[PDB]
């Protein structure tokens, strides 16, 4: 998590290609 | 303005050689005439836009282009989702996108009362948080963002084009940022501005009087370097200069930290990390009246770098942590503080074939936990007890992850894969067993029907005998007859699994094309564990690219492919992959290449911006044992001039942070350099918008970057729209 934000890597929620451009859906899942 | 071979533009090559030291050779002088390209000049501009004009020239003779481009558009255009959250005002809280909207909106419901949201976003919610308003000619994002747990405040974290950190803004939950509310007034938020905040999240404390953050020292505009990190806490309705300096380390200027705060208000949790690898120290504090200060006493429980460690929950003074200490495929301890020297054991063992992922708390006492065995997920239920007590959703192929607070009597599962666009599932502890479990909603997708589409998985041999599993997707009427081309995706490294999940874009392709889609479980990754990973880094590096490369003689020799037509990507570490794989396979191996952003010269990457926390994962280069390992890998410093190279299409953004484009740059020009009269173009694409850290492009623009990669693969493998 804290640490991965720093990987040469595409974009958190392990976005590993172009088209995982759709973040959406995981978006929700920690955010309270 | 026209390509043919022999045909690109005259790049100088500088006189520069640097001397590095091998351990099996001494001295060895390393030429590097395209070191100027590092530089940001008015020859690197006139170079830039040379070879951007040379591609989009050779894009524009493709007719097919424009047609994709129509047919990807409408394969997003469907509305899309989150999990929903409640907070304590009784309200829930999801983002929802229309379908082509460049950032998701945050809405709220009309009544406090969990929607039935058959009935529509808008008749059950009204916006909260429309992050496309943050500037007025959207040139702003929100990275992430946190409410806090009395539900009156909300974080958010800020980017705008040309910056390399964001900013936290803190507003009041009864003032919503919506065209509205920016037409008919103020901007409603408290004048808090929290600057030079970076690799980090948001972390309240449970009073809801403020929140820890990381951030970096303040830098005047006169080099680009993220050193002397330090974790901060920030008190509601202040300015930044009150601000207290948690932790921070002045004689390791390169580490960096996060934090967590325990639910019943009691502890303080510090993590430390040196680099890229799954190792981190981790520090107690017990927190009273005072709350965060500086001077803080920390408890140092774990004070060596050995292991990752990372707080679930505690009960008392028994805490429960995922760890991988000596269990590569991780497993649940108990730590237990009442004692002078804590006493650990295992609460939830070590699963030998398995890797545990995830574990959360839920209401209250239960654990859900997930498992990924042969890279798909499966979800499990346990008792405070450490027993299992039920699998759930049994039947569902893919990857998944938990939403949940720790007290409520209900979470959430979120689930995709390469068939399941979006399903959002919920149990609740209240109702009867057996009517616990249930489908909240269902993401419908556009023009496609998922269950044309058949995902299997099988299994392959790399050169030295190890076995390795391979994702397989093809529209219906595709045969595996030696026919079909392939693209074949892989990443490769960092412990970074390589999952399933839902791409209306390929599935697209592969229904007009009768393509197929594959995806290795290559070593390098984190797929099975520790072990994985450790297969295929540093010294062990050269078993990412053997994996990959044999891959796709595999998709050949056993008729899932035609000869010649199988394509590669990959983004960053996956550009590294792609790049060292068309230099190090046989001839006529693939048929084309697209490396997105990739690491390419592996002697400088250490140089640059953050790359010396990636000595962890490629050896360092300084070192003259390493040196011997990393020199012959390096793609830059590997192209011969005797092999006929696949069509190949780089991208890159010119503003990219992380990896600078200097390592693309090189691998073309040396490629142009060395393969002058290949019979296949070799080209790069340049984008010249300066993204802001942690920003992602407009919708718009990704779908003509999507249809010029897949529009150019489908050319170079001679595939034509029927």
């Amino acid at each position: 998590d804290t640490n991965a934000t720093r990987l040469p890597i595409w974009g958190g929620c392990n976005p590993w290609t172009a088209e995982h451009v759709d973040q959406t859906l995981a978006s929700g899942n920690d955010i309270c | 303005v026209t390509w043919a071979p022999g045909n690109y533009p005259s790049t100088r090559r500088s006189d520069h050689v640097d001397t590095y030291q091998s351990a099996s050779k001494g001295e060895v002088p390393v030429p590097d005439p395209y070191q100027w390209l590092e530089e940001s000049t008015d020859e690197v501009d006139k170079w830039t836009t040379a070879q951007a004009d040379l591609a989009q020239s050779y894009l524009d003779q493709n007719a097919d282009i424009q047609k994709l481009a129509e047919k990807f558009r409408a394969s997003r255009n469907y509305a899309k989702f989150s999990a929903p959250t409640l907070l304590d005002d009784g309200h829930w809280y999801w983002f929802y996108n229309r379908g082509l909207q460049s950032q998701s909106v945050l809405y709220r419901s009309k009544e406090p009362a969990l929607p039935d949201f058959s009935k529509g976003d808008d008749n059950v919610g009204d916006v909260f948080f429309d992050p496309n308003v943050l500037a007025a000619d959207g040139s702003a994002g929100m990275v992430l963002c946190k409410f806090s747990p009395d539900g009156k405040f909300f974080a958010y974290a800020v980017s705008h084009l040309g910056g390399d950190y964001s900013t936290i803004y803190v507003r009041s939950t009864s003032s919503p940022l919506s065209q509205a509310s920016v037409a008919q007034g103020v901007d409603g938020r408290l004048s808090d501005e929290v600057k030079w905040f970076k690799f980090s999240t948001i972390i309240w404390t449970k009073d809801s009087k403020g929140f820890l953050y990381q951030r970096y020292p303040a830098r005047e505009r006169h080099t680009r370097s993220d050193r002397n990190a330090m974790m901060c806490y920030h008190k509601v309705g202040t300015t930044q200069e009150e601000d207290i300096i948690v932790y921070q380390d002045n004689e390791h200027p390169e580490w960096i930290y996060g934090a967590d705060t325990s639910e019943d208000g009691k502890y303080l949790y510090l993590y430390q990390f040196k680099d890229t690898s799954k190792k981190n120290l981790l520090w107690v504090a017990e927190l009273d009246e005072d709350g965060v200060k500086s001077g803080i006493h920390w408890r140092k429980v774990v004070n060596e770098y050995a292991a990752d460690y990372n707080i679930i929950t505690n009960h008392g003074s028994l805490v429960y942590i995922k760890t991988n200490l000596n269990a590569p495929q991780y497993k649940v301890i108990t730590i237990d503080l009442s004692k002078d020297e804590p006493e650990i054991r295992d609460f939830i063992p070590e699963e030998k074939d398995a890797k545990l992922a995830q574990v959360n708390c839920a209401n209250e006492e239960y654990f859900v936990a997930i498992y990924k065995r042969n890279v798909k997920d499966e979800i499990y239920l346990y008792s405070k007890a450490g027993v299992q007590l039920t699998r759930l959703a049994p039947d569902f192929v893919g990857a998944a992850s938990i939403a949940n607070r720790q007290k409520q009597t209900h979470f959430f599962l979120t689930l995709s894969g390469f068939n399941t666009p979006g399903t959002i599932a919920r149990y609740d502890f209240t109702a009867p067993e057996t009517q616990r479990f249930s489908i909240l909603r269902t993401t419908k997708v556009n023009e496609l029907d998922p269950d044309d589409f058949e995902s299997t998985q099988v299994w392959y041999e790399s050169k030295d005998g190890t076995k390795i599993p391979m994702f397989i997707v093809r529209h219906k009427s595709t045969k595996f007859d030696g026919t079909a081309a392939a693209i074949q995706y892989g990443y490769g490294g960092f412990a970074t699994s390589a999952d399933p999940f839902f791409s209306p874009i390929i599935l697209t392709f592969l229904q007009t094309y009768g393509a197929i889609f594959a995806v290795p479980s290559i070593r390098g990754g984190g797929e099975f564990g520790e072990e994985w990973h450790k297969g295929g880094r540093r010294e062990t590096k050269v078993n990412t690219f053997d994996d990959f490369i044999a891959a796709a003689q595999f998709l050949v020799k056993n008729k899932y492919a035609a000869p010649g037509k199988v394509a590669i990507n990959g983004a960053a570490n996956g550009g590294l992959l792609v790049m060292g794989s068309i230099v190090r396979a046989p001839e006529g191996t693939f048929g084309a290449a697209v490396p997105e952003g990739g690491v390419a010269d592996l002697l400088k990457f250490h140089k640059f911006t953050g790359g010396q926390a990636w000595i962890s994962e490629y050896g360092n280069p300084s070192i003259p044992e390493e040196f011997d390992y990393i020199y012959p890998l390096s793609p830059v410093h590997n192209v011969r001039t005797d092999k006929v190279m696949p069509a190949t299409l780089i991208t890159v953004n010119i503003g990219d942070g992380r990896v600078v484009p200097m390592h693309s740059f090189k691998f073309i020009a040396t490629l142009q350099h060395n393969v002058p009269q290949n019979p296949h173009p070799l080209l790069i694409k340049i984008d010249k918008s300066w993204l802001g850290h942690g920003m992602g492009k407009p919708t718009d623009k990704n779908v003509k970057d999507a249809a010029d990669k897949w529009g150019f693969i489908a050319r170079a493998l001679g595939l034509e729209l029927k």
